[PDB]
């Protein structure tokens, strides 16, 4: 009558982490810095676009003025 | 077992490398954008001077030829 039976106990392997808290924090800090740099680039790019738009009008005005002056001088000369 | 451990250990360094490359690119971007902005400011100053001189010269020559 040496017929034995058993029961079982369970253990849980550690969840997936303990490497997600050293590279993670550095990743977040770098992401924040990149976000700030992107915001600054946004602002600078908008300012540059405004300045180019401003330049356009003066360019067109000088072109028109020179063309009209040349035509007038030619007309009077002949 | 060790498969997931190695997978987790191998899926973190690549993010760091990509992020650092992005950082360097963005920094270079900022410097060159500042330089381009300064250049464009000089451009605008030169254009303004040129147009003002055009107006002055055309007015002067027109009045001079009108009066003869």
């Amino acid at each position: 009558d040496m017929r034995n039976e058993l029961e079982e106990m369970q253990r849980r392997a550690d969840q997936l982490a303990d490497e997600s808290l050293e590279s993670t924090r550095r990743m977040l800090q770098l992401v924040e810095e990149s976000k700030d740099a992107g915001i600054r680039t946004l602002v600078m790019l908008d300012e540059q676009g405004e300045q180019l738009e401003r330049i356009e009008e003066g360019m067109d005005q000088i072109n028109k003025d020179m063309k009209e002056a040349e035509k007038n001088l030619t007309d009077l000369g002949k | 077992a060790l498969s997931e451990i190695e997978t987790r250990h191998s899926e973190i360094i690549k993010l760091e490398n990509s992020i650092r490359e992005l950082h360097d690119m963005f920094m270079d971007m900022a410097m060159l954008v500042e330089s381009q902005g300064e250049m464009i400011d000089r451009i605008e100053y030169n254009v303004e001077h040129a147009v003002d001189y055009v107006e002055r010269a055309v007015s002067d020559t027109k009045k001079a030829v009108k009066y003869q």
